[PDB]
C-alpha cells in the first residue's frame, strides 16, 4: 500500500528534539510527489539526493524523523553543523543521504500562557553520535560533589523547555521539522516510487 | 566557592601571539560553558568567546581566524591564544562561567593586554612641590608628576603606606607621544610642611623601574 | 544583531532613593536579558538572569522586571555600594550583546574645588620639557572649567585633564590639569595662570606664579 507519511507529518502532536521520534518505513509505495509540489515547507533541503528524482529510486528501508525546534535553529539540523541542538539532541552524520523538511508552526505549537511541553537538552558532558538518542533526566553533575537526586549549585536540570508563545519573533516560533534518511542495505527493496498499470 | 585567576596579559606588538589562562576551581571545567569577554579600556564589554560543556567552540566575528579557546581538565585550566594581534585587541580579558551559553554567573579578576608598536619605558618622577606662599594656618598640597611611562600600569604610594587621608592618584591619560603620564597628589597642613616628610614610592614592573622621590618646599 | 541602550547614560541620586534603569533592545529578546554590576576596577557581577530572576546572594533591594525590547532594573532603597555601573546583556540571538552601560553616581550639596598650581621642577626643566600642573581639589559636582592663561594669553591644544572617581568618604571629584611645552617655550613666559569656573564658584578662581619666582 502507500506509505504513511500522511501520519508523520500531520501527525497532531510533535516529540521534543531530544526524546526525537522516528519511523521506519517499509514495504510500500513511497510517492513524494505530496512533499515536493507542497508550497508550504519553510526548509525542502537534500543532499545527495534530488526530490525530483526520488519517485523512481528503491531503497530498502526509510527512516522518516520529526521534533519539534525553534525557527533560528533549523540551520543546525544538517551535515556539518554545531550548536546545542545537533551537539545534545539531534545530529546528522556528515555523509548524510536524505532530506529535511521543517516549517512554521507556531499556530499548533504555542500557547498564551507559554508552551512548556517541549524541551531541548541543554548540558551534555560529550556530543552526540549520529543519529543518538538521549532521553535521561538525571540531574547535571557541573562539580565534583555529587547531585543526589537534587537540583541546585553546580547541579542542574540537563533539560530546557522552549516556552513557545504565539507573541514570539519567528526566530523564537516552534517549527515542525521532520527528516527524511533513505538506507541502502544488502538486501531486497521494499520502498520505491510508482509506475504504470495493467487492467 | 567558585574562584577565577586570569594570567598572561602583557605588551605585545602589533602581529605577535599571547595565551592566556585562567585558573579555575569550585566547579568541574571539562563540565561547564565557558567564555572570553574583553572590556577596552573606559569602554563596555564585548563577548570574545565560547566553549561548550560538550567541547564546541565558538567566536566573535572580530577575532574569528585568529584566537582560539581551549581547556585543559587536569589543570582545570582554560585558555585563550591570541594569534595576528590587531591594536584594537587592547582590552583587559575577562574569563567567566557560562551558564548554558545564556548569561555569565562568575567572573575572575581580568588580565590586561596591551597591543602597541610602542617600546616599554620606564617613567621620570618629579616632585610638585608645596608652595612658597600656602597659607601660614591652612592646608597645602604636594605631590609628584609620573611622566612618560609604557605600558600601564605604575602603582604610587605616600611614605610606604603610611600616607593615604587626602591623597589623590590620578588616572592616568595617554599623550600625544603615546606615552602614559600621570598625577600623585595629597593635601596636608601647612604646619607639617616642617616637621613630616613626604615621599611618593614609585613603582612600575612592566619596566623593573622603582622610585622613591622625597618631596621638600623649595628654596628661595 | 542586537543593540541594546540603556538609558540614561548617568543618573545621580541620594542613598536611600529608589533607581530605576533602562535597557531598550533593537529587536525582540523575549526574556533572554541579564543585568550585571561594575564597580571602577573590578570585575562585573552578575545581579539578574531572565529579566526577573536574582542570581545568588543578591539583594531584595534589586529587581528586574519587563519582556521584549523594554527592560527596567530598580534598586528599592539606594545603599552606597550600589553606586556603580550596570549593565544590560541579551541573550535572546547570537552573538550576545552589551549595553554600553549607565553609571549611578551619589548626589551631593555643591562643594566649591581647592585650587593649586604647580609650576615644573628644576630637575624636569634639565631634561628638556616643563610640565606645569593644576590641582582641582574635592569638589561637587563633576563639571568644572579649567583655562590656562600664558602671560594672560588663553592657551589651546596642549593640556590634558584627568578626573578622579568619586570619593569613598565625602563623594567628591578632583581633577588634575597638565600643560606642556619645551624647555625654550616655558622660558619664552613669565606669568603662568590656572583659572577655573565651577558652580560652587561666584566667580572664576585663578591661581598663577611668575616664573622663576
Ligand atoms: C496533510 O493534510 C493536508 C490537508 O488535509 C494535505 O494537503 C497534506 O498532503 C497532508 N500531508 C501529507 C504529507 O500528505
Amino acid at each position: 500500500n502507500l506509505c504513511p507519511f500522511g501520519e508523520v507529518f500531520n501527525a497532531t502532536r510533535f516529540a521534543s528534539v531530544y526524546a526525537w521520534n522516528r519511523k521506519r518505513i517499509s514495504n510500500c509505495v513511497a510517492d513524494y510527489s505530496v512533499l515536493y509540489n507542497s508550497a508550504s515547507f519553510s526548509t525542502f533541503k537534500c543532499y545527495g539526493v534530488s526530490p525530483t528524482k526520488l519517485n523512481d529510486l528503491c531503497f530498502t528501508n526509510v527512516y522518516a524523523d520529526s521534533f519539534v525546534i525553534r525557527g533560528d535553529e533549523v540551520r543546525q539540523i544538517a551535515p556539518g553543523q554545531t550548536g546545542k541542538i545537533a551537539d545534545y539532541n539531534y545530529k546528522l552524520p556528515d555523509d548524510f543521504t536524505g532530506c529535511v523538511i521543517a516549517w512554521n508552526s507556531n499556530n499548533l505549537d504555542s500557547k498564551v500562557g507559554g508552551n512548556y511541553n517541549y524541551l531541548y537538552r541543554l548540558f551534555r558532558k560529550s556530543n552526540l553520535k549520529p543519529f543518538e538518542r538521549d532521553i535521561s533526566t538525571e540531574i547535571y553533575q557541573a562539580g565534583s560533589t555529587p547531585c543526589n537526586g537534587v537540583e541546585g549549585f553546580n547541579c542542574y536540570f540537563p533539560l530546557q523547555s522552549y516556552g513557545f508563545q504565539p507573541t514570539n519573533g519567528v526566530g523564537y516560533q516552534p517549527y515542525r521539522v521532520v527528516v527524511l534518511s533513505f538506507e541502502l542495505l544488502h538486501a531486497p527493496a521494499t520502498v520505491c516510487g510508482p509506475k504504470k498499470s495493467t487492467n | 566557592q567558585v574562584q577565577l585567576v586570569e594570567s598572561g596579559g602583557g605588551l605585545i606588538q602589533p602581529g605577535g601571539s599571547l595565551r592566556l589562562s585562567c585558573a579555575a576551581s569550585g566547579f568541574t571545567v571539562s563540565s561547564n560553558y565557558m567564555s572570553w569577554v574583553r572590556q577596552a579600556p573606559g569602554k563596555g564589554l564585548e563577548w570574545v568567546s565560547v566553549i561548550y560543556s560538550g567541547g564546541s567552540t565558538f567566536y566573535a566575528d572580530s577575532v574569528k581566524g585568529r584566537f582560539t579557546i581551549s581547556r585543559d581538565n587536569s589543570k582545570s585550566t582554560l585558555y585563550l591564544q591570541m594569534n595576528s594581534l590587531r591594536v584594537e585587541d587592547t582590552a583587559v580579558y575577562y574569563c567567566a562561567r557560562d551558564f548554558g551559553d545564556f548569561y555569565f554567573d562568575y567572573w575572575g579578576q581580568g588580565t590586561l593586554v596591551t597591543v602597541s608598536s610602542a617600546s616599554t619605558k620606564g617613567p621620570s618622577v618629579f616632585p610638585l612641590a608645596p608652595s612658597s606662599k600656602s597659607t601660614s594656618g591652612g592646608t597645602a598640597a604636594l605631590g609628584c608628576l609620573v611622566k612618560d611611562y609604557f605600558p600601564e600600569p605604575v602603582t604610587v604610594s605616600w611614605n610606604s603606606g603610611a600616607l593615604t587621608s587626602g591623597v589623590h592618584t590620578f588616572p592616568a591619560v595617554l599623550q600625544s607621544s603615546g606615552l602614559y603620564s600621570l598625577s600623585s597628589v595629597v593635601t596636608v597642613p601647612s604646619s607639617s610642611l616642617g616637621t613630616q616628610t613626604y615621599i611618593c614610592n614609585v613603582n612600575h614592573k612592566p619596566s623593573n623601574t622603582k622610585v622613591d622621590k622625597k618631596v621638600e618646599p623649595k628654596s628661595c | 544583531e542586537i543593540v541594546l541602550t540603556q538609558s540614561p547614560g548617568t543618573l545621580s541620586l541620594s542613598p536611600g532613593e529608589r533607581a530605576t534603569l533602562s535597557c531598550r533592545a533593537s529587536q525582540s529578546v523575549s526574556s533572554y536579558l541579564a543585568w550585571y554590576q561594575q564597580k571602577p576596577g573590578q570585575a562585573p557581577r552578575l545581579l539578574i538572569y531572565g529579566a526577573s530572576s536574582r542570581a545568588t546572594g543578591i539583594p531584595d533591594r534589586f529587581s528586574g522586571s519587563g519582556s521584549g525590547t523594554d527592560f527596567t532594573l530598580t534598586i528599592s532603597r539606594l545603599e552606597p555600594e550600589d553606586f556603580a555601573v550596570y549593565y544590560c546583556q541579551q541573550y535572546g540571538s547570537s552573538p550576545r550583546t552589551f549595553g554600553q552601560g549607565t553609571k549611578l553616581e551619589i548626589k551631593r550639596t555643591v562643594a566649591a574645588p581647592s585650587v593649586f598650581i604647580f609650576p615644573p621642577s628644576d630637575e624636569q626643566l634639565k631634561s628638556g620639557t616643563a610640565s606645569v600642573v593644576c590641582l582641582l581639589n574635592n569638589f561637587y559636582p563633576r563639571e568644572a572649567k579649567v583655562q590656562w592663561k600664558v602671560d594672560n594669553a588663553l592657551q589651546s591644544g596642549n593640556s590634558q585633564e584627568s578626573v578622579t572617581e568619586q570619593d569613598s568618604k565625602d563623594s567628591t571629584y578632583s581633577l588634575s590639569s597638565t600643560l606642556t611645552l619645551s624647555k625654550a617655550d616655558y622660558e619664552k613666559h613669565k606669568v603662568y595662570a590656572c583659572e577655573v569656573t565651577h558652580q560652587g564658584l561666584s566667580s572664576p578662581v585663578t591661581k598663577s606664579f611668575n616664573r622663576g619666582e
